[PDB]
């Protein structure tokens, strides 16, 4: 079936006005109502707009909707950090049986903050793990600002390849990013290497952290 | 006020099928449609079907038609779902909303969005359901930092997603932080849950992290201390 | 036995303008469609699709009652195949219509000296509506090359424009009310019969 076309991702800062743009086809948009949604980091969706440009009572006036032709948009003027989310837009098909059509999905990020450099924990493997015969390298990265990082693990000053695992950045409750890496390893490689470290890099400047079996 | 409510978690085997329920209050169930829509872990909207509680008629998805059964019970104002032939990747989380346009006329339908939203009902299609191994990770010197230490739970190895991390029993949130898991190249999932607290409360504070994993019926508690 | 609520329809002290239309869904009860046509109250009754004096041995599924305001010289829209401002842009009838259409003044009700501006109607539309689709929306209407960007000027226009009513106006220009009555048959149990 058909899809509406969206932008994978949309930013700004507060203050300022973002549109975020959905592309369909003569047989959704270019004929039926197009509706648009929000949906905050694990809950459930939200209508923002529907009937092109009609707002459920308690949306707020920032958020505005326009459709013309066969595509439509969605316009935030004047960005509050809790629009941070992802958007969907949303249109009857008349093709075939007749269907919904959601698009893609925006995620919306707000830079409503300063750059901050990350805090970097370094855990080394707990003593009940190397007594399951088993070891994890835990670096927890915190408090950082934008969400962007790049993770490198090194045994003593060489670098470490295998066993790297590591998450996508995501928001704190203090609306910074945090994120962790793992170093999976067996216990004889923990116990046979002068040290190991975890350094971060966060626009340009490195944060490291080292942790031996002493 | 108007909502929607939705039955609970669902854990079921490939090949089964799940039946899942959306009851209505605050309005007359037969004046709206209703409306299923699914979402895969990470992935966008999918519209499954409407039914219209009126006169039980429906108009499904073409990818689900032969495969969903959309119901209802006016008496107790309830829809149901219904997908059988479950497959791995119909691990999702299940909405029921309400069709924003009271009175259609079936015959000449218009769509004009779905204004509310049930809280969403989470179906889980796996064969494995694997436990998780705890291990605390251990506040230290190197995890402290003036006044503040950093300690937390590594939770390890289980399979499906997901599990949900308190700590003392929900009576500590501030500081809290449970991060997203990372699939190993084993196909089992870890994450791990950190908090920061008071170096000064180290000696005689207790952190216990509760690691829950419905899927294996499994609740661990594990206490963290200082090394 | 419950009988239809037709006189909340017809007898509410507000009706909804005609870009805004309001629906009702009638079931589960009885109607004498002959107290309805053997009224004098009325100065529009047509009916499409069926004979008025068999209505009352006919059972449907659910009957509908759509209601709005237009003025007199708009009575004539409200009927399959017609086109104009409010058939093209405010309430369209499909071609299979099956139902009744009823209208009557009401200068005493919708009128004031000085007009009554509160019912509206869309003037400018980029596409005909369907049957039975309704146009809430209120963005600019792009009527030249220029983009409007939610500016009204020239070649932007508010798309809906304030009937005038006064009740001085002649016929053509005074407020009708309006009542669509359509009558649905679906693949379920009839809910609205005769008596
Ligand atoms: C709502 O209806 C009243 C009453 O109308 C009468 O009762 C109905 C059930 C039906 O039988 C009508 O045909 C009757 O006329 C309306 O009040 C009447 O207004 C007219 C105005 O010309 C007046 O001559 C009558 O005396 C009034 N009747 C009574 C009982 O007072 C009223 O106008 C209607 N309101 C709206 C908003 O349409």
């Amino acid at each position: 079936q058909s899809v509406l076309t969206q932008p994978p991702s949309a930013s700004g800062t507060p203050g300022q006005r973002v549109t975020i743009s959905c592309s369909g086809s003569s047989s959704n948009i270019g004929s039926n109502t197009v509706n648009w949604y929000q949906q905050l980091p694990g809950t459930a969706p939200k209508l923002l707009i529907y009937s092109n440009n009609q707002r459920p009572s308690g949306v707020p006036d920032r958020f505005s909707g326009s459709k013309s032709g066969t595509s439509a948009s969605l316009a935030i003027s004047g960005l509050q950090s809790e629009d941070e989310a992802d958007y969907y837009c949303a249109a009857w098909d008349d093709s075939l049986n007749g269907y919904v059509v959601f698009g893609g999905g925006t995620k919306l990020t707000v830079l409503g903050q300063p750059k901050a450099a990350p805090s970097v924990t370094l855990f080394p493997p707990s003593s009940e793990e190397l007594q399951a015969n088993k070891a994890t390298l835990v670096c927890l990265i915190s408090d950082f600002y934008p969400g962007a990082v790049t993770v490198a693990w090194k045994a003593d000053s060489s670098p470490v390849k295998a066993g790297v695992e590591t998450t996508t950045p995501s928001k704190q409750s203090n609306n910074k990013y945090a994120a962790s890496s793992y170093l999976s390893l067996t216990p004889e490689q923990w116990k046979s290497h002068r040290s190991y470290s975890c350094q971060v890099t966060h626009e340009g400047s490195t944060v490291e952290k080292t942790v031996a079996p002493t | 006020q108007v909502q929607l409510v939705q039955s609970g978690a669902e854990v079921k085997k490939p090949g089964a099928s799940v039946k899942v329920s959306c009851k209505a209050s605050g309005y007359t169930f037969t004046d709206y449609f209703l409306h299923w829509v699914r979402q895969a872990p990470g992935q966008g909207l999918e519209w499954m079907g409407w039914i219209n509680p009126d006169s039980g008629g429906t108009n499904y998805a073409q990818r689900f038609q032969g495969r969903v059964t959309m119901t209802r019970d006016t008496s107790i104002s309830t829809a149901y779902m219904e997908v059988s032939r479950l497959r791995s990747d119909d691990t999702a989380v299940y909405y029921c909303a309400r069709d924003n346009e009271r009175y259609q006329m079936q015959n000449y339908y218009h769509y004009y969005g779905m204004d509310v939203w049930g809280q969403g009902t989470t179906v889980t299609v796996v064969s494995r359901r694997l436990p998780p191994s705890v291990f605390p990770l251990a506040p230290s010197s190197k995890s402290t930092s003036g006044g503040t230490a950093a300690l937390g739970c590594l939770v390890k190895d289980y399979f499906p997603e997901p599990v949900t991390v308190s700590w003392n029993s929900g009576a500590l949130t501030s500081g809290v932080h449970t991060f997203p898991a990372v699939l190993q190249s084993s196909g089992l999932y870890s994450l791990s849950s950190v908090v920061t607290v008071p170096s000064s409360s180290l000696g005689t504070q207790t952190y216990i992290c509760n690691v829950n994993h419905k899927p294996s019926n499994t609740k661990v508690d594990k206490k963290v201390e200082p090394k | 036995t419950n009988l239809c609520p037709f006189g909340e329809v017809f007898n509410a002290t507000r009706f909804a303008s005609v870009y805004a239309w309001n629906r009702k869904r009638i079931s589960n009860c009885v109607a004498d469609y002959s107290v309805l046509y053997n009224s004098a109250s009325f100065s529009t009754f047509k009916c499409y699709g069926v004979s008025p004096t068999k209505l009352n041995d006919l059972c449907f599924t659910n009957v509908y009652a759509d209601s709005f305001v237009i003025r007199g010289d708009e009575v004539r829209q409200i009927a399959p195949g017609q086109t104009g401002k409010i058939a093209d842009y405010n309430y369209k009838l499909p071609d299979d219509f099956t139902g009744c259409v009823i209208a009557w003044n009401s200068n005493n009700l919708d009128s004031k000296v000085g007009g009554n501006y509160n019912y509206l109607y869309r003037l400018f539309r980029k596409s005909n509506l369907k049957p039975f689709e309704r146009d809430i929306s209120t963005e600019i209407y792009q009527a030249g090359s220029t983009p409007c960007n939610g500016v009204e000027g020239f070649n932007c226009y508010f798309p809906l424009q304030s009937y005038g009513f006064q009740p001085t106006n002649g016929v053509g220009y005074q407020p009708y009310r309006v009542v669509v009555l359509s009558f649905e048959l679906l693949h379920a149990p009839a809910t609205v019969c005769g008596p």
